[PDB]
RNA sequence: CAUGGAGCCAAUGAACCCGGGAUUUCCGAAUGGGACCUCUCCGUAGUGAUCAUUCAUGAUCGGGAACGCUCCGAAUUGAAACAUCUCAGUAGGAGCGGGAAAAGAAAUCAAUUGAGAUGCCGUAAGUAACGGCGAGUGAAACCGGCACAGUUCAAACCGAA
């Protein structure tokens, strides 16, 4: 098994309760909590999952993490007339996972670049931390990366608020194909949104 | 004595030269087809919507 | 014929060009000063050319990198 | 003294001026807002689905 | 627009139309500070906010008839009442965004053996399915077409090449 670095990591990051990767989260999350909600950081806290999920250490990539509040999306009860069935709102989660929250945060702080990709970094009980990766579709070095070039098209330009990142695509059940993919592909508002 | 700023008696001053008739020459030379716009106002009317 | 042609004015130098212009504008003054009064122009047509001339002017000024 | 007549001559006084961005009487003196094209809340201008009919 | 008086412009080729420039006050994304003041104060002359970077420079901000994508989301009404249902993911809202956008190259659909990305059109079909199994809602695959397009990363091995 002449395995890389990379793959240490990952295993290291399979099942984190039960690895070294415990008591770096009890000595990190103090320092994550006093952050802010959109933190940039030097380097990526699991650095195999970035570059799988395509970062390169390279300029023109940022990583940044984001804090998210846990559970769904609370919602103001009506005061107006409703029907008894749209009238509760307690267990009701909306279609927007934390995963996409965070994305489209990022994406609000950084203007100028677009999110690549997110993954989870590490939770506690009221917050989910999230690394998400952003692209500067204006700097040279990127639009010479001939695999990141990709972004300087205009359809590009609004990834994580247009649903077009892999949680994103995940959120708009385009994870399959087949059966059940009926009411979601080619999009949710193709089908009327009867899909998802 | 209303205290207006410059913009104001501006805006003002151009109202008071829009509430002109046309001229006679205008008439003349249009055949008589035009003879008024809608810019005539008196001042004791609809206020203007000018400050 | 016109007050002053362009291509005259690519023919003028800098000062001459600066003296036009002052002329122009005292000119202009003067027919505008006299309008004052409301009687009409002796030469209606020579307040608006003298007006355009003064638009050529600035242009060639321009043209010519002089402000 | 009355609802009509009587306490219509306290009209004196302005609550709306000409907005800016508009040149439109609008402009809300204590809300900072104009309420015919937004400005003084947002950069856009305000536009509503409502103020014109579904099209079908 | 709108062949009135008096002048002016034009054979140094105007007017007019196409193309390329100049000028383009104040506000407005409005962006040096400020707005019941479309102006005003400081002038040390203005890159306001958020960002990327080699800190040279650069990006985003607003508008656009509808369309596109993402998320949030009623009620009238129908059931001859009405609550699940329907109205309807409609109306409306927030974000993003271009000439198109989304989708997109199977951890697919089939059936005993096959096909070979996606979108859209016809049909399957008011069928399967759902439903006080009430009222109603309601596909896809196969198939026939429009058009045809396939690939790039992570990693193994090398190690600044
Ligand atoms: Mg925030
Ligand atoms: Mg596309
Ligand atoms: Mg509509
Ligand atoms: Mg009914
Ligand atoms: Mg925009
Ligand atoms: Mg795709
Ligand atoms: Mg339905
Ligand atoms: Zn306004």
């Amino acid at each position: 098994m002449v395995k890389s670095f990379y793959g240490y990591v990952r295993d290291a990051w399979k099942n984190p309760d039960e690895t070294y990767v415990n008591e770096l989260r009890w000595e990190r999350l103090q320092v994550w909590r006093k952050q802010g909600s959109v933190t940039r950081i030097e380097r990526p806290t699991r650095i195999d999952r970035a570059r799988s999920l395509g970062y390169k250490a390279k300029q023109g990539i940022v990583v940044v993490r984001v804090n998210v509040r846990r559970g769904g999306l609370g919602h103001v009860r009506p005061n107006r007339g409703r029907r008894t069935q749209k009238m509760g709102k307690n267990k009701v989660s909306g279609g927007m996972s934390i995963q996409r929250i965070a994305e489209v945060r990022a994406d609000r702080r950084y203007p100028n670049l677009e999110v690549l990709n997110s993954y989870w970094v590490g939770e506690d009980g009221k917050h989910k931390w999230f690394e998400v990766i952003l692209v500067d579709p204006h700097h040279p070095v990127i639009k010479s990366d001939k695999n990141l070039n990709w972004v300087c098209d205009p359809s590009s330009r609004g990834r994580a608020t247009r649903g077009k990142t892999s949680a994103g695509r995940k959120g708009r059940g385009m994870a399959t194909r087949g059966k059940g993919t009926e009411k979601t592909r080619p999009s949710i508002r193709a089908y009327k949104s009867r899909g998802k | 004595m209303s205290h207006n700023m410059k913009g104001q008696k501006k805006r003002l001053a151009k109202a008071h030269k829009q509430n002109t008739r046309v001229p006679v020459w205008v008439i003349v030379k249009t055949n008589r087809k035009v003879v008024s716009h809608p810019r005539r106002r008196h001042w004791r009317r609809r206020s203007l919507d000018v400050k | 014929m016109a007050i002053l042609r362009t291509s005259e004015i690519r023919t003028m130098t800098i000062e001459e060009r600066a003296d036009e212009l002052e002329n122009l504008n005292n000119e202009l003054v003067r027919e505008r000063a006299l309008t004052s009064a409301g009687g009409a122009p002796e030469n209606p047509g020579r307040i608006g050319e003298i007006r355009r001339t003064i638009a050529r002017i600035k242009t060639i000024q321009h043209e010519l990198n002089e402000i | 003294m009355s609802k009509g007549t009587s306490s219509m001559g306290k009209r004196q006084k302005r609550t709306h001026a000409k907005c800016r961005r508009c040149g439109s009487v609008s402009f809300n003196v204590h809300t900072k807002q104009c309420t015919s094209c937004g400005f003084g809340k947002t950069s856009r201008m305000r536009t509503y689905k409502w103020q014109a009919k579904c099209k079908y």
